RNA sequence: UUUUGUAUAAUGGGUCAGCGACUUAUAUUCUGUAGCAAGGUUAACCGAAUAGGGGAGCCGAAGGGAAACCGAGUCUUAACU
RNA sequence: CCGACUUACCAACCCGAUGCAAACUGCGAAUACCGGAGAAUGUUAUCACGGGAGACACACGGCGGGUGCUAACGUCCGUCGUGAAGAGGGAAACAACCCAGACCGCCAGCUAAGGUCCCAAAGUCAUGGUUAAGUGGGAAACGAUGUGGGAAGGCCCAGACAGCGUCGAGUCGGCCUGCGCGGAAGAUGUAACGGGGCUAAACCAUGCACCGAAGCUGCGGCAGCGACGCGCGUUGUUGGGUAGGGGAGCGUUCUGUAAGCCUG
RNA sequence: CCUCCUAAAGAGUAACGGAGGAGCACGAAGGUUGGCUAAUCCUGGUCGGACAUCAGGAGGUUAGUGCAAUGGCAUAAGCCAGCUUGACUGCGAGCGUGACGGCGCGAGCAGGUGCGAAAGCAGGUCAUAGUGAUCCGGUGGUUCUGAAUGGAAGGGCCAUCGCUCAACGGAUAAAAGGUACUCCGGGGAUAACAGGCUGAUACCGCCCAAGAGUUCAUAUCGACGGCGGUGUUUGGCACCUCGAUGUCGGCUCAUCACAUCCUGGGGCUGAAGUAGGUCCCAAGGGUAUGGCUGUUCGCCAUUUAAAGUGGUACGCGAGCUGG
RNA sequence: UGCCUGGCGGCCGUAGCGCGGUGGUCCCACCUGACCCCAUGCCGAACUCAGAAGUGAAACGCCGUAGCGCCGAUGGUAGUGUGGGGUCUCCCCAUGCGAGAGUAGGGAACUGCCAGGCA
């Protein structure tokens, strides 16, 4: 007869928006995400909502670093 | 070194990037036969389309 | 004709002849073309006058601001890097 | 107040083995996508702005899926192809499959898919095999000394296997595999190769011929776009199209040109 | 409106697909400084037990997160305390995401502020739901405007308020039904009939053989399961027909299939005979009348060698009937 | 220049665990006391301060050791882009890419700056 699903949300847009090697001027949204799946490193800032952006210009780098390998975003500058 | 890539097949029917292809190798129809550069690039290209094309080398 | 698709057993037409459907007015914008050009053009009307007169107006040469207002600036803001 | 043996016994954790997952992941491709660089090639194929739209019922096919019965010529997405809006050749006939994109003409030529015994264009072609079912040319579990190939065994002239110690040569049944057989009943008429017919004219393998399209080439012609030269030449390239956009014309009636010109 | 999956490892992506949530909460649950680290179990211990609190150890986030899910989170974003109001005002390089209206992220600048010795951090909250355009009107501010002039009214501007307008891009401030008395424009874009595709279901075969059959699976039957065939019931789909493809049943007249009811041939039998059972072959011909009911069918009466099963637009209304 | 220790980094398990040693001159640790500075939702446990008699017991560092964790070929397998094919619910062929798991094996990290002790 009838179902009780039938649901769901906006897709919210969200990943990477700029890729490695990629030329960003500062404010550029390099990352949407839910909490920190990448982690801000050298001149990139991480908004409210978990966005990293690049707070210089420069080209986006992505590294994994430190004692749990976790994915840095930095702006080589 | 220059190499003749003859098309030996119709495009019709074929994937865009193999058209694609065929246009940047400058083939026009079915026997069109054009003298490229033997280059890397120009190889990655007859082998994308090596099913309809014939390289005499 | 309509459709994804019609020999279709979907629609329409018995045939011929004649008639039968994107117009007209005004406004507005764009294009072409012609005139004149930081100007362009007149309306009613007068004029027997397609002339000539009539520049009332309209559009343009300045914008910004809700506005007062300021003006190659202006608005915003107590003030702008 | 307790305890102690005790179980057809039911048993968590932990440990070792085994699988399974769209809403599991201590792993993780191919592709795709984003960015950078470099050639060649491509009628700028790109982006922006402005004039004009149409369209917002899609269909099938391939691939990845949800749904449905991994039912539907079903339904709903993704993605590509074709049809739509696409003729030609093939698939008997057959929008959507395969080949292939029709500017025009030719009683020339070469090919594609698909074909070459007759209908019907081209091999009654070659070589080696398989099939005996018209299998080919409809149908499963499963059944069977059909028949071909391969590897390996048991037993055997100290006589095997079958028939009745005799008898003198092989016998036995699993394995893998090729092709067949049964399983297999439908309604107007053969009617499940398009038909004739076929024992290859079937199937498999190999090879060389040929036929075969509006594809390609040849010859002649027309037009669009662009170069490079001086509206002409030379040269490159393009010309299937519905909605629809753009360009250029034909003819009709009427007005001027026209008291002209043609007309008993 | 939010979260996951479907979703094909960028984004996005449908269905009356599979699962759950929201229409808030919080002056601390916000800011900052300083500090801290979980579940669960084992051993011991007043009451005290499986589980309270205490102590040690094992363990290592298996906890926690104001509320779903996902992604995060130890430098914690989790837990505690001090001081606080950055839950600041004006702006904003740049970027994300949208057809648009919009929505989001944002360093930095100016002013003024909190916490910290300081570097610094703070424009609400781990993040992603917690929402409502415009109009109309209200309230406060602001001489911006003020229809002769000065005022004022009203308007503007800034701040703010009033919608389960939830059919949530919001037709009106304000709205239920009937039509077999019906009507028009349309559609085979879309149902009812028949056809078609399909074959779940149905019907008919077959495979395996537990077992029943005194004994004995296979005379006969065939549990648990398996594989097909037909187009044949109930359906699924919506491809043909809505500028009409007349419909149940009967009557008349049929015609084909064979899965055979009778008659014909045959194997097996748990076939003595008679008469059966079952299977195979066989479609030549044959194959009830009545009672009741619109019935088809069915039950009943009485026949018959038998009273077959299906297909044919559930054969047959330009042939009849009209229950 | 070597050895030891501390601090701060690189790196982020070949680097972590376990298990057997081992070190106190220096450094480090525990340690010794607390009217003090500061501290305990109780407690000088921690934090903090004033110290240096004692011990390396714990911790910490170092060394050894595969029982683990971890790393990990080669080959094969799975998947898959393109083209082609079949008996098409699934496969196969050509070509390109090629895992995961497992196997052999590796494996008891390595390294920069500064300071101090010792030789
Ligand atoms: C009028 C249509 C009729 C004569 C009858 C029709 O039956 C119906 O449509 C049932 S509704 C019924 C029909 C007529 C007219 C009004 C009233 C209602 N009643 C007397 C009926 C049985 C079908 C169901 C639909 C298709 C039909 C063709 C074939 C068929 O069996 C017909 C149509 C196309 C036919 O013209
Ligand atoms: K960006
Ligand atoms: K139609
Ligand atoms: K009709
Ligand atoms: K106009
Ligand atoms: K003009
Ligand atoms: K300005
Ligand atoms: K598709
Ligand atoms: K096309
Ligand atoms: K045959
Ligand atoms: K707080
Ligand atoms: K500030
Ligand atoms: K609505
Ligand atoms: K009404
Ligand atoms: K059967
Ligand atoms: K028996
Ligand atoms: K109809
Ligand atoms: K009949
Ligand atoms: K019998
Ligand atoms: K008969
Ligand atoms: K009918
Ligand atoms: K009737
Ligand atoms: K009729
Ligand atoms: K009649
Ligand atoms: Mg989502
Ligand atoms: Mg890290
Ligand atoms: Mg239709
Ligand atoms: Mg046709
Ligand atoms: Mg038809
Ligand atoms: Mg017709
Ligand atoms: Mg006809
Ligand atoms: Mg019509
Ligand atoms: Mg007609
Ligand atoms: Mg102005
Ligand atoms: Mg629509
Ligand atoms: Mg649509
Ligand atoms: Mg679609
Ligand atoms: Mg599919
Ligand atoms: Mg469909
Ligand atoms: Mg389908
Ligand atoms: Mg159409
Ligand atoms: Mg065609
Ligand atoms: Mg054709
Ligand atoms: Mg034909
Ligand atoms: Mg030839
Ligand atoms: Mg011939
Ligand atoms: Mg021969
Ligand atoms: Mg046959
Ligand atoms: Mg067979
Ligand atoms: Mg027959
Ligand atoms: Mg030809
Ligand atoms: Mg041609
Ligand atoms: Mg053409
Ligand atoms: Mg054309
Ligand atoms: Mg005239
Ligand atoms: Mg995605
Ligand atoms: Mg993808
Ligand atoms: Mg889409
Ligand atoms: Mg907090
Ligand atoms: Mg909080
Ligand atoms: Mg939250
Ligand atoms: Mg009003
Ligand atoms: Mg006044
Ligand atoms: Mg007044
Ligand atoms: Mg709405
Ligand atoms: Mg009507
Ligand atoms: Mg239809
Ligand atoms: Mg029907
Ligand atoms: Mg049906
Ligand atoms: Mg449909
Ligand atoms: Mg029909
Ligand atoms: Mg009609
Ligand atoms: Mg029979
Ligand atoms: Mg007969
Ligand atoms: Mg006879
Ligand atoms: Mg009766
Ligand atoms: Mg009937
Ligand atoms: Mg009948
Ligand atoms: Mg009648
Ligand atoms: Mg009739
Ligand atoms: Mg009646
Ligand atoms: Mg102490
Ligand atoms: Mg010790
Ligand atoms: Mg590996
Ligand atoms: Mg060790």
């Amino acid at each position: 007869g009838s179902t009780r699903n039938g649901r769901d949300s906006e897709a919210k847009r969200l990943g990477v928006k700029r890729f490695g090697g990629e030329s960003v001027l500062a404010g550029s949204i390099i990352v949407r995400q839910r909490g920190t799946k990448f982690h801000a490193g050298a001149n990139v800032g991480c908004g409210r909502d978990h966005t990293l952006f690049a707070k210089a210009d420069g080209k986006v780098k992505f590294e994994v670093k430190g004692p749990k390998n976790r994915k840095f975003i930095s702006i080589e500058a | 070194k220059t190499i003749k890539i003859t098309q030996t097949r119709s495009a019709i029917g074929r994937l865009p990037k193999h058209k694609a292809t065929l246009l940047g190798l400058g083939l026009r129809r079915i026997g069109h036969t054009v003298e490229r550069e033997d280059t890397p690039a120009i190889r990655g290209m007859i082998n994308a389309v090596s099913f309809m094309v014939k390289v005499e080398e």
